[PDB]
């Protein structure tokens, strides 16, 4: 509903070309104020489907995965080592973090 | 405020006003209100002392085995010799216990009946609630907020416990507490109660 | 060292396809079925306030990368 | 209880009317828990509590008032010539059925001699609706001078900003003198960067800072008078919080011109917390006058865009 | 089982089990703690 | 699309031909009328022995899943000097009794979340919450959840959810039963029970139990 209730209109469809905001302006040294150009911004309606569903969770499928995902990127993310078993310290590191 | 056991429900009597208070009461104790408001006292004290008494018998064994300061391990601590007898300590700490303890009694009996002194009857104490004295208890003026009242009774059944497992700790272990932290992280699974018994 | 970069990045960008995705199939509800609106990463502005769990994966994930 | 007659006529399902302490009040509830305190017969809103985050406590308090003077704190209307015209309290309801649970209105009635102005207060999921609309019926056209203010509290006083107001120019005029005001207009325009009279700036800033005392109105209403394009200003900002991550935006209808009211460090004289801002739309550069009997319509909306 | 229930509740079917799982618990202890005349443990 | 919609009275049952009792109408997976004795008549204790049978056989499958698996990866020559029976006695660290006790303080954590459930419905609440998002309040012993029910195959996405906790109760009935075997005949026999299986489908006739 607008913002008067039962005022301005019983609603208003078919705005016309409201340039001079109904203020009745006149005109000085222009091109053109008025001419044969009658077009009205008809603007659609209220109340059908109002809703506009805001994007909810997915399911448990698609958490599940990134769940487990999450504990992957993590426990790895931390790997005295197994770095030869297997197959500048702070300044380098705070460049590359800056 | 929160629940112990969720499949449980909080009974009509914890109505969450106090402080901690998570409904534990199983076995129906503080039923009557004034139990409650007994057992509030009884608890504040006893986790009180046991705060103290844990921060005096680990904190001198911490810096016992560090070598910061070396003094006895809480168990060989009465044995040895202070400036006064094995008795006058209990003496003074009969004297001058009784009247702090006594007009604590009187306190937690009718609240506002004891806050100023007998001597300087100028210096008294504002109308604190029961349990929370305030006042020159309370020299920085740290606000007694419900949330420092829960932070505080956490810790103090926290520090209760501590003593139990100091006690139970040194009766069939022999050892002393951070002796036995340092043995449970030597080697965890194998340093536990069930290999002792 | 390359394999290592390899592991860490074949399990977080991974994880950032899968949050993608599931951004994308909540967007789904909003656009209708369009990649040029469903995919478009303009139009998805803000979903912090929708799908928390999908911005925590999402969020390790690209801190994952960016080191 | 004279809020239970209102109850009883006029009360719906979303409209709960409120009488303590001799005053009448009503509170307005759409479904997404958006509460609004309207004070009744004053045409003043203390409190609007829409659902900002998405927990059950996704409600947040965006008018700053005190919790004792209601006449001292929120958004109340004001309407001027050049003294002050709608200070009778003698505001009545005139209809209330709008809509069942979505969206509610509250729309008040006075009458001051040859205004009638009725006053709609809307309460939408997304905005508070500010609504004056004058009606002439004497023989004399009244040179009126509209006036909607707002006191948005803010929970840092860092973050103030109102993001969008660039281009246009501006002008420090001192705001209208309310019954409920925050500040005076005395204090208002005291101890700054901007000039007492009517000095003219282009803002090059697309948000500015409301950290001085520096309170303006923007737009050029003396461009208006050559009712050419006169460089129109815009009728939307995004007014910032950034010590909590929402933001509010403020539409006008009718009006031309848009306050803004910055404290600066006098917010300390009255207040001790949530530092507020004196925003709103008027027309005081060029005034309005309507008619001999016409009506005239001008309405104001607070938005959110967060929910 | 309806009813059984309460059969089992009746007095003299409640004591026994309860004398039962007492006396085994007894008769367990003295097993492991056999012929005691003092409680040592403090 | 999700109700459990119970058997039919015109289900099979047990013993064909036979009454099914009133208090076994089909409202619990696997119904077949079970109930020469009748334990299940009070139904708020049918409840409780419901889940009582759910839980059993969810632990018996697992069980019987370790027992037989592990056994044949030991066939295949993966795990040394397997046998169930004696995979207690044999070797590990935390000399098996502080195993037992940190077993019984965790899976008391479990357990006792599960019988807060079983207790109460709604009050160890997991799968957490999301902006317009309603999940759906669960059934005791099928809790959903992102954690139990990853795949949602619980709310009836592959079949229907009666069909499914059917096939769950009736598959962990016969691991329940295989267990059972388990225990009496790695006692009668002092064997394995794969071992068992390939020697009686060597000779079926005397192979049996009446040869021990
Ligand atoms: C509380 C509290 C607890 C749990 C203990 C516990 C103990 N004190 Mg003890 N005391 C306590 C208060 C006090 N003690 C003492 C003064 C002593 C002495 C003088 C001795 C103990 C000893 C003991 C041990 C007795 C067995 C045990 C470790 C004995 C001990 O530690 O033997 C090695 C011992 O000689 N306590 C005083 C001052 C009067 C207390 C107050
Ligand atoms: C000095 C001991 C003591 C006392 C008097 C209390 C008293 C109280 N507690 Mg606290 N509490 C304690 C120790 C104590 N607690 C410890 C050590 C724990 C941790 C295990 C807790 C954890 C706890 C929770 C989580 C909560 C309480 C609550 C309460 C209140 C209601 C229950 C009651 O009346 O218990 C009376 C208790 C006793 C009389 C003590 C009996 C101790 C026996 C002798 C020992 C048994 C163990 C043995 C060594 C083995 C009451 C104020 C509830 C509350 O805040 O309500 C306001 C609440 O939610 N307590
Ligand atoms: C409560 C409480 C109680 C009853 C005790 C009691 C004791 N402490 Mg401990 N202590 C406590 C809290 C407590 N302490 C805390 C909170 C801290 C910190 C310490 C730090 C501390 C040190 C560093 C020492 C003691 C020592 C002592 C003993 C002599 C104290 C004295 O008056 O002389 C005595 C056994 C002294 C001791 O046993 O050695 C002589 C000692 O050197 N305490
Ligand atoms: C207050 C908390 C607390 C903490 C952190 C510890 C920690 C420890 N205890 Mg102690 N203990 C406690 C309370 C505590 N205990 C209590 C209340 C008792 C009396 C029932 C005991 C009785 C006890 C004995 C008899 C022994 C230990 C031992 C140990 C160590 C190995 C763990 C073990 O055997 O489990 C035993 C744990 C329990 C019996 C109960 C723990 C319950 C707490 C409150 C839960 C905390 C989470 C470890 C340093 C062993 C050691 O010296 O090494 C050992 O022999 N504890
Ligand atoms: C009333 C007189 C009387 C008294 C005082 C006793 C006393 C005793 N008799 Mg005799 N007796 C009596 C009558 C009596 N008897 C009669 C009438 C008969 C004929 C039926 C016998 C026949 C008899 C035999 C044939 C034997 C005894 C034995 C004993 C001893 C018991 C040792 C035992 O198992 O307890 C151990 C303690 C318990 C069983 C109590 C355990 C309770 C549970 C576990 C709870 C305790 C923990 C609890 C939770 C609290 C913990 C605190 C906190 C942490 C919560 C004890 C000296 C035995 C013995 O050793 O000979 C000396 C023995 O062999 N008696
Ligand atoms: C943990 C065991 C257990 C439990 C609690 C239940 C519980 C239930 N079953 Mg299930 N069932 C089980 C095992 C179990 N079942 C197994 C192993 C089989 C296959 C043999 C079945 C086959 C089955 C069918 C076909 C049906 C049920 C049904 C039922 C329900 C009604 C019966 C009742 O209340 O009995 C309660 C039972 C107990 C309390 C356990 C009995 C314990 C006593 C002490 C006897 C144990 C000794 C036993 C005879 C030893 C076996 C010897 C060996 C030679 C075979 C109830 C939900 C009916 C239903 O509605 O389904 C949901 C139904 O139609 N059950
Ligand atoms: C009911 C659940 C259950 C339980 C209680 C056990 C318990 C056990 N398993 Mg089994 N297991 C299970 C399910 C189970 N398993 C399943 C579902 C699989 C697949 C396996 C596969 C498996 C292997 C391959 C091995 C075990 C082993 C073990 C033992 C050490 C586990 C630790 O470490 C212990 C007896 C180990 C063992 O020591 O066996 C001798 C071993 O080698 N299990
Ligand atoms: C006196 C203190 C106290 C005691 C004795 C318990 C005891 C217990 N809690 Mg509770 N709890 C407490 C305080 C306490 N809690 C507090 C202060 C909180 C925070 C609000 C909780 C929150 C909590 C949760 C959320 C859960 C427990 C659970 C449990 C059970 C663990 C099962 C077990 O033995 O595992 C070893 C046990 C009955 C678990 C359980 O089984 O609940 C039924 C569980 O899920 N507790
Ligand atoms: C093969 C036997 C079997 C079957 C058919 C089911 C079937 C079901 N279970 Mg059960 N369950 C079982 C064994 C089984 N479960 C065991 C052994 C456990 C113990 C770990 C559980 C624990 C369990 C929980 C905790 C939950 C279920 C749930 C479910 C439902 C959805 C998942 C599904 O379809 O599983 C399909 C099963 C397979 C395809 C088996 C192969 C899996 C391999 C071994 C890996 C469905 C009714 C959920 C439910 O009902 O939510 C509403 C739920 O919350 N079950
Ligand atoms: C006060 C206290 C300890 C004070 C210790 C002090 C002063 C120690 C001093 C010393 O060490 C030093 C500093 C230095 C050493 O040289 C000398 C000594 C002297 C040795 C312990 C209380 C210790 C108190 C304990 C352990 C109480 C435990 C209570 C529990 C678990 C209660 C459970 C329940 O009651 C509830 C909560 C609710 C009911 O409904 C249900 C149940 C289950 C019944």
């Amino acid at each position: 509903l607008s913002l008067w209730g039962k005022e301005e209109e019983k609603k208003l469809t078919m705005n016309n070309t409201k340039r001079a905001s109904f203020f009745c302006n006149k005109t000085y040294k222009i091109s053109n104020n008025v001419r044969n150009q009658i077009f009205i911004t008809v603007e659609n309606f209220g109340l059908n489907t109002r809703t506009f569903y805001y994007p909810h969770e997915s399911d448990n499928t698609i958490l599940f995965p990134m769940l487990i995902l999450v504990l992957f990127t993590l426990f790895i993310g931390a790997i005295n080592q197994e770095g030869i078993d297997f197959d500048e310290f702070l300044r380098n590191a705070t460049f590359s973090v800056s | 405020k929160g629940e112990w056991l969720p499949g449980l429900a909080s009974p009509d009597y914890l109505t969450g006003s106090l402080a901690g208070d998570n409904g534990f009461d199983p076995l129906g104790l503080a039923e009557d209100p004034e139990n409650l408001k007994w057992f509030v006292q009884a608890e504040l004290v006893n986790g009180r002392w046991a705060m103290l008494g844990v921060a005096g018998m680990l904190l001198p064994e911490v810096f016992t085995k560090i070598g910061i300061i070396n003094v006895p391990e809480w168990y060989d601590a009465g044995k040895e010799q202070y400036f006064a007898s094995s008795s006058t300590l209990f003496v003074i700490e009969f004297i001058l216990f009784h009247y702090v303890e006594i007009r604590r009694w009187q306190d937690i009996k009718n609240p506002g009946s004891v806050n100023q002194d007998p001597i300087f009857k100028q210096y008294s104490l504002p109308k604190g609630e029961v349990g929370y004295p305030g006042g020159i208890f309370n020299p920085l003026n740290f606000a007694p907020t419900q949330e420092a009242k829960e932070k505080e009774l956490a810790n103090g059944r926290l520090a209760m416990l501590a003593f139990l497992g100091f006690v139970v700790q040194h009766n069939v272990t022999g050892k002393g507490p951070f002796e036995n932290l340092l043995q449970h992280l030597s080697d965890p699974w194998h340093n536990t109660i069930v290999q002792t018994f | 060292s390359a394999l290592f970069h390899l592991i860490t990045h074949a399990y977080s960008k991974a994880l950032l396809f899968l949050g993608s995705g599931s951004i994308i199939h909540s967007m789904e509800a909003i656009v209708g079925y369009s990649p040029d609106k469903s995919q478009n990463m303009i139009l998805m502005g803000g979903l912090t306030k929708h799908v928390p769990i999908t911005k925590t994966a999402f969020l390790i994930g690209t801190l994952s990368l960016c080191g | 209880i004279n809020t239970e007659k209102l109850e009883d006529k006029f009360g719906r399902k979303g409209i709960k009317f409120s009488e303590s302490n001799n005053i009448p009040m009503v509170e307005l509830k759409v479904r997404n828990g958006s509460s609004l305190k309207l004070s009744l017969s004053d045409a003043h809103v203390l409190s609007y509590k829409p659902k900002v985050y998405w927990k059950d406590e996704g409600f947040e308090e965006v008018l700053y008032t005190v919790d004792g003077d209601e006449s001292r704190g929120g958004v109340g209307v004001v309407i001027v010539n050049g003294s002050s015209v709608i200070s009778g309290c003698d505001w009545s309801v005139k209809d209330t059925d709008s809509d069942a649970i979505d969206a509610l209105q509250i729309e008040l009635s006075c009458t001051a001699g040859v205004l009638d102005i009725t006053y709609i207060v809307s309460l939408y999921p997304v905005s508070m609706a500010t609504a004056l609309v004058v009606k002439n019926n004497g023989r004399k056209p009244v040179t009126l001078k509209p006036g909607i203010m707002s006191y948005l509290r803010f929970k840092k006083r860092s973050g103030a900003g109102i993001q969008g107001l660039k281009g246009c120019s501006y002008c420090p005029n001192p705001p209208l003198s309310s019954p409920f005001e925050l500040l005076s207009p005395s204090e208002a325009m005291k101890a700054e960067e901007g000039e007492k009279p009517g000095i003219w700036a282009v803002e090059d800033s697309v948000i500015t800072l409301l950290e001085k005392k520096m309170s303006r109105i923007y737009g050029a209403p003396p461009a208006e008078r050559l009712k050419a394009v006169y460089n129109t200003p815009p009728s939307k900002f995004e007014t910032i919080d950034q010590g909590r991550g929402l933001f509010f935006r403020m539409i006008r209808i009718g009006f031309e011109e848009m306050y803004v009211g910055s404290p600066g460090s006098m917010w300390d004289k009255y207040g001790k917390q949530h530092y507020f801002v004196c925003t709103g739309p008027t027309s005081m550069l060029v005034p309005v006058d309507v008619a001999s009997g016409e009506t005239w319509r001008g309405a104001m909306v607070i938005e959110h865009d967060n929910l | 089982m309806r009813d059984l229930k309460t059969y089992l509740s009746v007095a003299p079917v409640l004591s026994t089990l309860w004398f039962g799982s007492l006396a085994g618990l007894l008769i367990e202890i003295n097993r492991l703690f056999p012929d005691a005349l003092t409680f040592p443990f403090f | 699309s999700s109700v459990c919609e119970p058997l039919p009275p015109d289900r099979p049952l047990w013993f064909p031909g036979s009454s099914p009792p009133e208090w076994l109408d089909g409202s619990l997976p696997g119904d077949f009328g079970f109930d020469p004795l009748g334990l299940g008549s009070d139904p708020d204790t049918l409840k409780w022995f419901a889940q009582a049978e759910l839980i059993h056989s969810r632990w018996a499958m697992l069980a019987v899943t370790g027992i037989i698996i592990p056994e044949c990866l030991e066939r295949l020559g993966f795990i040394e000097n397997f046998s169930w029976y004696d995979a207690g006695s044999r070797e590990y660290f935390a000399d098996s009794t502080t195993l037992f006790v940190a077993q019984m303080v965790l899976m008391g954590w479990a357990e006792g979340r599960r019988w807060a459930d079983l207790i109460k419905p709604g009050s160890v609440d997991i799968e957490p919450k999301y902006p317009h998002k309603v999940n759906p309040k669960p059934d005791v012993g099928y809790p959903g959840g992102l954690w139990f029910d990853f795949m949602m195959w619980g709310r009836g996405s592959p079949e229907p959810v009666m069909v499914l906790r059917t096939k769950e109760i009736k598959n962990g009935r016969l691991a329940m039963l295989a267990f059972l075997g388990f225990c009496f005949q790695a006692t009668y026999t002092s064997q394995d029970p794969i071992e068992n299986l390939m020697a009686h489908l060597a000779d079926p006739g005397h192979c049996n139990v009446f040869s021990a």
